[PDB]
């Protein structure tokens, strides 16, 4: 039956749940005993095919307690009065049985949002739900879980207490998690030599444990009519000499990838970037702040508290385009191992477009379930940019959406480890009230690239590609004066372009001679091609609007040369 | 003393001019000679012409011109006091410098 | 059973509801012969879980009188007609077992509000309801008291005279109110000497009973759970001296207010300020000003009776950003033990842009609720600058959120004590209709700080923090000459980050050797340091502007 090791993916979810059921149903008189009052319902969150009910059947299976199934279509497709009575045999079924865990699989099909009902028996199979979950006075041990696919589609009644008060969300697998998926559904079958579970786990983006199994399956069933047509000899019983002779290969893998259908692509992805300071060179001083003001509030709590001095929130980034105002979020996020979520400048197009600023409030809670995490706005000045720029159509610097980012950060607690860093390459044209002291007081500005800074970069792009070893990237970087971070990548896009071209041209005309490999690296002649074609993003008469507002706000501070009398 | 861009006894080391020597400018010497630039504000109502000069190719770092204390000063000395003149300040930046961009940096122009 | 000393927070409520049920019930005979209506329905407002079947069953144990519950949900869910003979038989037996209350939990649940109800049989649940209600005129000393969330989910049918016509409102703890559910709640438990509750009370802000209840639930359960494994003592039975030799510390309670999220964080903070005038120095008349026409209406009504005077309804703040506008409010407030409301500029702005401003109304409500209350309405011309500004786009300064405030201070009465304070650091673009012999007529001048009350700032900011004798503050402000209270606040933080960083780095360096507190106080070289970062934020052009809108304030009245 099903058990832990059949599960993958999600770690700390299961976790929660174990602590939160195992120890009032493996000790039901030692509880009794005690005057706490355990839980009485558990709501799981999270897109279809993330294994729900694979995790209620086996926390039932290993803690050993009856598992009865109520299922949502199955109870509303019965006649008006035989489920209501359907409801409350289960109901009685698992009391007599106890301890016992009673899992609705589609609460929202029994119980959907109250304008979305339409209806009367509905309300009333609803009322009836609520009097049965209410009416648990202690019945021994039993524990009612339900799974839905958002928190916004359940009737509010059933989320006050008493009632599925406590949420476990269970998100999209991240790279560790798919692999471990493929481990579990491929530990039957066998793979070739060649077959690296690593590299197709971290190919797949967007992708939920379903699509992870039916992947497998494909590829199995890929090989096994890439095999089979061979003998063609469809027996009697499926004889053991052809399994075995049978292994999946990495082909069938990449074939099987190439025509998957990602379940989740849209969905907001939550995960610990795996990028790290290596990656950029320089700005020290930029990370010593991000680390002072990001790794402190979260690692030595008892020092802030003694001093009492209340953490900052937020930080904003300002400087040109392209120089690694991104990576630097994700690098920190990376440091502290906490999770990190991005939001782009088309999502908030988006929500000031459609007059949907209700979302903020989404991704606020997806944050603070998320914590410790940080929450990245890219490019907010793209409302105001979006409204005429600098010559506006009239009106003052203030929009429908950041007044709701206002409204929201205000309001959240400081206590939980919630940190915002906004990005932004026109200072000028943010509005003042984000930077008012308690939302985001600290300005910081990312200058153009340095030596050292450009020799990690092209060192981090040149990293997946073979390079020969007489390339000379110093020389390159003393070479290149007034790149930022994306001319860089290109150049070496550009040099890699070249490579192949020159090879695939090599392979055609000695396939054609060839009637009765010349190019394994990279090497100068390409790059001195690509450096050909270099063009500098940021002219010079567009970094001294930077320079000139970091000096004023720089000489603005001219009391260093106060001294106590002694 | 000096009244306005007369030559003085301090040589110039980033002589561009060629005059070899510091000009005084505003209670201060300078390298080269500014750049003149015709500038007009509407702020409540009235209308002032300005001349803006800008400094460049200054050997001394805390010489050269700042646009956002220029637009201040302007702003400040033509409509003290006046209430939301902020955005007049930023009209004047924006106006500068898209107006003292060089395409090609040997258009020295002095006044 | 339950008490009347299990209740926590809501103390003036728990007074209030005795005042109304305790002389029917005790006294049935006396109003039988006298010729006085007792009240026969109360509402019990407030957000789910703040406690109101407890109130119920409290007041139903004490007084002595038959308590009957009836649940909504429970009643909805029987079949047509049955639904009907529940709801009679249940009114039939409490008129029998007299006197008795009757307890409707899920009032918005049997009678929703009307467009929310479609089915016909819900319309004749509701009107079923509303005919039993009507029929207690009977007098068998019969009490119905119902609960909900907010007063507009409710049938207004249901708010009618002769049914439900009394109110009382629950709200969210105090601070006081959560530490004495945090003592009720852990009273059968055993905490440590480092527990103290009444921190973790002042940590805990949106959290209802029900939460905190939760919370020492979720702290006992992490304590057990540490314990358990390590004694594993996993026998047929438990033992009676394990649970006494184990108790609660301070770090079980701060991971479960770390893994604890709050149900009622969105809603109106309604409480007493605890800030008092030692926060902020000078402004002596500001202060004389303030208590003058916040504090005398609502302790001499009848000096005020006697003079003729009308009561101001309110003043409005004006003056440079971040010298303390919310302060002499939040003081004032504390010093009248009168409640605080708060409503920032981004509340407005959402008013305006989501085209919401019936909301404002609400809001009012509120405060005519809570009364005493003073009113606080901050960035009032942040509508005003948001559609344009000094020029603007298109006609006057009059808006929808400010039409909307205006219609709902005009249309109150003097007889609360409600007060409405208004800041504004760009009163150019304020609306004229607010500045009006009646609404806002009072407008008052906030400077910047002087040399004396640069003292008061810091040693109110510095209170919270370990300061080493030799720091000497007088020099500090004389320095400082021209800067507001948001520059002295970040110069006592940067001070504390620069300490804060030095202890991590030496705590850091002094586990090196270790292979093989040195800062306890705030030196005054971190001072010296922190003022290299000072910054003057209010320019001389603004002290300029604000002393030339107060000069043509002030030129006018000349004798
Ligand atoms: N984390 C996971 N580890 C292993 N298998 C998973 C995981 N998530 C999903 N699956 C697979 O997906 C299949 C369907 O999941 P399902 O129980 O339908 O999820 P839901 O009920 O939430 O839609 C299961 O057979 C399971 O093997
Ligand atoms: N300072 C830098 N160090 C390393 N890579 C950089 C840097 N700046 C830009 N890049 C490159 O640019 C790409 C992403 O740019 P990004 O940081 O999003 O630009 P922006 O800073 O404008 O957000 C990455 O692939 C990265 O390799
Ligand atoms: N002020 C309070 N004092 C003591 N206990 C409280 C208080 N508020 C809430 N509780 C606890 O919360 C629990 C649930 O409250 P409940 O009566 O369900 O609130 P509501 O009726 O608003 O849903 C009760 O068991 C009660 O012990
Ligand atoms: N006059 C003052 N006295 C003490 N603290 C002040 C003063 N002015 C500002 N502050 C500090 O600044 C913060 C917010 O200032 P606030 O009073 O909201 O500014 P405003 O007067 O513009 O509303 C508070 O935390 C407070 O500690």
């Amino acid at each position: 039956e099903v058990g832990y090791d059949d599960i993958g993916g999600c770690r700390k979810q299961l976790a929660q749940i174990k602590e939160m059921v195992e120890l009032p149903l493996r000790h039901p008189a030692l509880f009794k005993a005690i005057g706490v009052k355990p839980p009485r319902g558990i709501l799981l969150y999270g897109p279809p095919g993330t294994g729900k009910t694979l995790i209620a059947r086996a926390v039932a299976n290993e803690t050993g307690a009856f598992f009865f199934l109520i299922n949502g279509p199955e109870i509303m497709s019965k006649l008006a009065g035989e489920s209501e009575s359907n409801l409350r045999k289960a109901f009685e079924e698992a009391e007599k049985n106890a301890p016992a865990i009673i899992f609705i699989d589609e609460l929202d099909a029994i119980a959907p949002k109250r304008e979305k009902t339409h209806g009367e028996v509905e309300r009333r199979i609803v009322s009836q739900l609520l009097t049965l979950m209410d009416g648990l006075k202690q019945r021994a041990h039993v524990i009612v879980m339900a799974a839905t696919n958002r928190p916004n589609s359940i009737d509010p009644a059933l989320r006050r207490f008493g009632r599925f008060d406590r949420e476990v969300d269970i998100g999209i697998p991240d790279a560790t998690g798919r692999l471990e998926i493929l481990q579990i559904h491929t530990k039957n079958m066998k793979l070739a030599d060649d077959v690296d579970l690593e590299q197709v786990a971290n190919e797949t983006h967007g992708h939920v444990g379903a699509d992870l199994a039916a992947l497998c399956s494909e590829a199995a069933l890929q090989a096994i009519r890439k095999k089979m047509d061979l003998i063609d000899l469809e027996d009697e019983t499926i004889d053991a000499e052809v399994m075995n002779s049978l292994a999946v290969t990495m082909d069938d893998f990449r074939w099987a990838l190439s025509q998957s259908n990602p379940s989740a692509l849209r969905e907001t992805v939550v995960e610990v970037p795996q990028v790290t300071w290596e990656d950029i060179g320089g700005l020290e001083d930029v990370k010593r702040e991000l680390q002072e003001l990001v790794q402190y509030p979260v690692e030595h709590p008892d020092k802030f508290l003694k001093f009492g001095m209340t953490p900052s929130k937020g930080v904003l980034f300002y400087g040109p385009p392209g120089c690694g105002k991104t990576l630097l979020a994700k690098a920190i996020a990376n440091e502290c191992q906490a999770n990190f979520i991005s939001i782009k400048g088309p999502e908030l197009l988006t929500m000031w477009f459609g007059e949907s600023e209700a979302n903020v409030r989404e991704i606020f809670d997806k944050a603070r379930q998320a914590a410790p995490c940080v929450l990245f706005f890219d490019e907010l000045d793209s409302i105001a940019k979006a409204r005429g720029g600098n010559i506006g159509d009239g009106g003052g610097a203030a929009d429908r959406v950041i007044n709701q980012i206002l409204t929201e950060m205000d309001g959240m607690s400081t206590k939980k480890n919630v940190f915002i860093i906004g990005a932004t390459n026109r200072p000028d044209i943010i509005d003042p009230a984000i930077l008012r002291p308690g939302r985001l007081d600290q300005l910081i500005y990312i200058p153009l690239p340095d030596e050292k800074s450009r020799v990690a970069i092209l060192k981090a792009n040149l990293r997946k590609s073979p390079v020969a070893k007489d390339v000379d990237l110093e020389f390159l970087a003393k070479m290149t004066n007034g790149f930022s971070g994306a001319d860089l990548t290109e150049i070496c896009q550009r040099a890699c372009k070249l490579a192949i071209r020159e090879s695939i041209e090599s392979e055609i005309r000695r396939e054609r001679e060839r009637q009765t490999d010349p190019v394994p690296e990279i090497r100068r002649d390409h790059f001195e091609e690509a450096m050909r074609f270099a063009r500098r993003s940021v002219s010079d008469n567009d970094i001294r609007k930077y320079e000139m507002f970091a000096q004023t706000l720089q000489q603005s501070r001219g009391f260093g040369s106060f001294r106590f009398p002694s | 003393v000096y009244l306005d861009g007369d030559r003085t006894n301090s040589r110039s080391t980033g002589g561009k001019c060629g005059c070899g020597f510091k000009h005084f400018w505003d209670g201060k010497e300078y390298d080269n000679l500014p750049e003149a630039f015709p500038i007009t504000l509407e702020w409540g109502g009235r209308v002032v012409r300005e001349t803006v000069y800008w400094f460049q190719y200054e050997s001394d770092s805390s010489l050269n011109s700042n646009v956002y204390d220029v637009a201040m000063k302007l702003v400040t000395k033509h409509f003290p006091g006046e209430f939301g003149s902020e955005i007049l300040v930023q009209k004047v930046v924006h106006t500068i410098l898209h107006q003292t961009a060089k395409k090609n940096p040997d258009d020295y122009t002095p006044v």
